[PDB]
């Protein structure tokens, strides 16, 4: 189950940008052959289809189950177009 | 200038604005609508095209 948070970013030049912070599971074993792959090769799909608002810097925070590792994944954002 | 700066009772570093002076180095026969007021060498060249700075020059001086 994914949970929602969101959190205050402070920018460069000084100035707050609101954000999200999404938060997924898979907790379960044998997604598919090299989760290395796979996951690396999933959060680069799920994330593309996050466009969800105007003012939103993105959230993207993967967490398989605790078994060494959290991915996350966030970009250089800037009041131009988000990167 | 913008870079990051930490001291505080914590463990977290942000960005804050701070204040830097702007220098140049100027030949001594160009002009004094600058500043300078201060050697800080001399250099002579060899007969092979290559400068050198010489042994015996002395700025003014503050400490030995």
């Amino acid at each position: 189950l994914a949970v929602q948070h969101h959190r205050i970013q402070r920018f460069e030049k000084g100035f707050l940008l609101r954000g999200l912070d999404v938060e997924v599971t898979l907790d379960g074993n044998g997604f598919a052959g090299e989760g290395d792959i796979h996951l690396f090769g999933e959060m680069l799909n799920r994330f593309l289809a996050l466009y969800a608002d105007m003012n939103q810097f993105n959230q993207l925070t993967l967490i398989v189950q605790p078994e060494g590792k959290c991915i996350r994944w966030k970009e250089n954002h800037n009041p131009r177009l988000p990167g | 200038e913008r870079v990051n700066v930490q001291e505080l009772a914590g463990h977290e570093q942000s960005e804050v604005a701070v204040l830097r002076h702007n220098l140049t180095l100027r030949m001594a026969h160009q002009e004094n609508a600058a500043w300078l007021t201060c050697p800080v060498t001399r250099l002579v060249r060899d007969a092979q095209g290559q400068w050198c700075r010489d042994p015996r020059f002395i700025p003014p001086l503050l400490t030995l």
